């Protein structure tokens, strides 16, 4: 897949600075169906493309700026674990309900009125 | 030659991967951070520390996590230590690192070695995996 | 809409399960077996207390249309249109 990866990432590199300026010209010059598919949102890989470009677009963000930098990400993790536990418990209770519903006499009738 | 954009990209991506790893860790067993933070509290007085209840119940938000034994807590803390080392290194190199005719020019050379029958699913998977032993 | 009230406080068993449960039963099957039948009942059940039924002559009432989140609980009927005030012990059904 090295080829596909490389072309996606390259057209993504140029597409990140020239946007469709160099790629939108390449598509019409070369004439590629493959190139057209890459440009298009029909071809699945397109999505990942939208990723790479964004990423490169990001590198252009703080060019000329250095990064001079955990607890939070840990706490988020913790939260996720908690939520997971709630989900589990719920599933359990539901299970109980299914058991009892399946296990009671629906023939022990004693009605009062009607609508 | 080598497009710096790709390198800096891969760097930010790896940093992201590491942060995500040590964050997953801090998630499964909050003690990892809590423990640490508590000590930090008595060295740098300013440090803000979580609600005591959280610490005790070993929870970060709603879910109370299973208590781990000391050897594991320490282990993971040293692992996170080396992780943070890697991160600091990458951050460093990154700080030190940070047309159409050329587009077709390179896209042409990309045609090189067309017959390369091989599946390539090992860039983010080998890293994600590289930071997440047994069978 | 039905409002069923329960005891006034007069081992993780019967409380763990969502309060009680409702089901629509056809009168085609009855214990006395006198012979009469041909209508439905909106039976409501809770572990200790005795079952309760409500006759529904109308073929269909309040049978809504997509009032899609999937926690089946017991069935579409229960999650769709029941409330269990467990703090006050009041079961509403509509």
């Amino acid at each position: 897949s090295a080829f596909d990866l490389d072309v996606v990432k390259l057209t993504a590199q140029f597409v990140a600075r020239n946007g469709r300026q160099f790629l939108t010209q390449l598509m019409q010059k070369e004439q590629r169906n493959y190139q057209f598919d890459f440009l298009r949102p029909q071809h699945s890989l397109f999505n990942y493309f939208t990723k790479l470009v964004e990423q490169y677009t990001k590198i252009l963000i703080p060019p000329k700026g250095l990064f001079s930098k955990l607890d939070q990400v840990c706490y988020r993790v913790e939260w996720a674990k908690f939520q997971e536990r709630e989900r589990k418990k719920e599933e359990e209770e539901k299970e109980k309900e299914r058991v009892a519903y399946a296990q009671i006499d629906w023939h022990d009738f004693v009605v009062v009125e009607t609508v | 030659m080598e497009t710096i954009l790709e390198q800096q990209r891969r760097y930010h991506e790896e940093k992201e991967r590491l942060m995500d790893v040590m964050a997953k860790e801090m998630l499964t067993k909050k003690s990892t951070l809590r423990d640490q933070i508590n000590s930090d509290h008595r060295t740098r007085a300013m440090q803000d520390r979580y609600m005591e209840v959280s610490g005790n119940l070993r929870d970060l938000y709603d879910d109370k996590d299973g208590l781990r034994k000391e050897e594991l807590n320490a282990i993971s803390g040293p692992n996170e230590f080396a992780e943070f080392y890697n991160r600091l290194k990458q951050i460093k190199e990154f700080h030190r690192k940070h047309f159409e005719e050329l587009l077709k020019a390179r896209e042409n050379p990309s045609e090189e070695a067309q017959n390369l029958v091989e599946f390539t699913d090992e860039e983010g998977y080998g890293r994600y995996l590289d930071l997440h032993y047994i069978n | 809409k039905v409002t069923k009230q329960r005891d006034s406080e007069m081992y993780p068993e019967i409380a763990e399960g969502i309060m009680p449960r409702h089901r629509f039963m056809s009168a085609y099957e009855q214990r006395i077996e006198p012979p009469d039948r041909r209508w439905q009942y909106l039976l409501m059940a809770a572990e200790p207390y005795e079952t309760i039924a409500f006759k529904v002559p109308s073929r269909e009432i309040d049978k809504a249309e997509g009032k899609t989140h999937w926690n089946r609980e017991t069935k579409q009927f229960f999650l769709q249109f029941h409330f269990k005030m467990e703090k006050p012990p009041a079961p509403p059904s509509l």
